[PDB]
RNA sequence: AAGCAGCUUUACAGAUCAAUGGCGGAGGGAGGUCAACAUCAAGAACUGUGGGCCUUUUAUUGCCUAUAGAACUUAUAACGAACAUGGUUCUUGCCUUUUACCAGAACCAUCCGGGUGUUGUCUCCAUAAACAGGUAAAGCUGUCCGUUACUGUGGGCUUGCCAUUUUUUGG
């Protein structure tokens, strides 16, 4: 879990983004699409949810998220 | 690769030649009069290659490259 | 093998100056 | 030389100070080219080897004004070397390393004799004796066949 | 598209004067009536690499796919915006037999030439580019050298801007 002096979301693109949204859920996967509302497009999707322990993981692929519905985002590692 | 380019000589060498070609009675002309005979069917190539080179009415004269062979014997434009 | 100021002495000895100096050496 | 036409430019100032060599140089062409007598060969080789001295030291004439000497600008340079007084590339072996001393292009080119290697005038005169000294008997090269210098290397 | 933030750049003011990391360098530019080797008439037609599949032993053929490239001519199809000549055969003319011909076809050729790529040579102008391995070829690679990887001035833009339902000013 790296990352370089980064300035904005745009320079980092394609990166394996964690996503963290307003319902207790985290999104783990690629990047494909950004807009000025942080609408992440991700690439390979797998959301994270907490029944209440255990981690209730998903498919889902690629997915146009809202952006208010996001609280947070982190920048994991490379792609590929 | 080994190759100098082709040696651009002085046009009075040429005029020499052709100038010491004009008696030929000498024993010394035999293979050069060999060359003459030879020539001939290297002769029509070099007339084309004047009337290519024919000077225009625009222009007085045309300083022309131009191959000569050492014995004088023809003379490609 | 002749030295540099050999050489100077000995160019000037052929008799014409440039190339077509005859190194002949008749007198 | 070449002759003077519309389309040629006038000469450069400083060219008349110089006309009378080049003049010198002209006519003793204008007599070279005429026919001799010129019965033998060894002798009719001679006077092209008369006309290759003449366009030879004419053309060093204008390499010693211009950069040996820095007497002429590069505009009467230029206008000489249209002009066809001397030869581009003769001077250009003459800013050479090697080759400041040189008979003529003919003597340089490994494509026209027949071993591959240049002519026997580039070999300096000491390596001939040399030679000579090493089988015993004198130096068996007088006068070159393209050209008449009996050597031109840039030593000798 | 004025400005600010960001990114990049050179001229730099700067931290080490290290170990790093990007870029650039590990023998130039323009050319020339310079030549040498390819290559230029076609499943609209071309190659590079790799996999897989068929002969009775996997050899020379021939396909399906994956990507990276196809310079040069080509559609009123052709290297050439131009155009000659010769041979064979057939069919016409002139005819008095042949050459030399008239002039059409078919199949071939021969000449003046031309393009493009690479190599080399030549001319002119310039000028940490150091060491080691090879091929048919190159900084191809290893060691290595400049601006320099952490801020600010000066340029460029690949961007954003100059609370009231659908996102960024509250369920
Ligand atoms: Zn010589
Ligand atoms: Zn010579
Ligand atoms: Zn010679």
């Amino acid at each position: 879990i790296q990352v370089a002096h980064s300035s904005r979301l745009a320079n980092l693109i394609d990166y394996k983004l964690r996503v963290l949204t307003q319902d207790g859920r985290v999104y783990i996967g690629q990047l494909m699409a950004f807009d000025k509302h942080m609408n992440l497009v991700l690439n390979e999707c797998i959301e994270e949810r907490v029944p209440k322990i255990k981690v209730e993981k998903r498919v889902l692929g690629l997915t146009i998220l809202r952006g208010e519905q996001i609280l947070s985002t982190v920048v994991e590692d490379k792609p590929l | 690769n080994l190759y100098t380019p082709k040696a651009e000589m002085p046009p009075e060498h040429l005029r020499k030649i052709i100038n010491t070609h004009s008696d030929m009675a000498s024993k010394m002309y035999n293979t050069d009069k060999k060359a003459f005979l030879g020539a001939l069917k290297y002769l029509p190539h070099a007339i084309l290659k004047l009337l290519e080179n024919m000077p225009h009415p625009w222009e007085q004269a045309k300083e022309v490259k131009v191959l000569y062979h050492t014995s004088g014997a023809i003379t490609f434009v | 093998h002749f030295t540099k100021s050999e050489l100077k002495r000995r160019r000037k000895t052929r008799k014409g100056d440039g190339p077509w100096g005859s190194w002949s050496s008749s007198d | 030389p070449r002759i003077k036409t519309r389309r040629s430019k006038p000469a450069p100032d400083g060219f008349e100070k110089i006309k009378p060599t080049l003049t010198d140089f002209e006519i003793q062409l204008r007599d070279a080219q005429k026919d001799k007598s010129s019965k033998l060969a060894a002798k009719s080789n001679e006077q092209l080897w008369e006309i290759m001295q003449l366009h030879h030291q004419r053309s060093r004439y204008i390499y010693t004004l211009y950069y040996k000497r820095k007497a002429i600008s590069k505009d009467l340079y230029d206008w000489l070397i249209k002009e066809k007084y001397a030869d581009k590339l003769l001077i250009a072996k003459w800013r050479k390393t090697g080759y400041e001393k040189l008979c003529c292009l003919r003597c340089i080119q490994k494509n026209e004799t027949n071993n591959g290697s240049t002519c026997i005038c580039r070999v300096p005169r000491a390596q001939l004796e040399e030679e000579a000294r090493k089988k015993g008997t004198q130096v068996s090269f007088h006068q070159c066949v393209h050209c008449g210098c009996r050597g031109c290397a840039s030593t000798d």
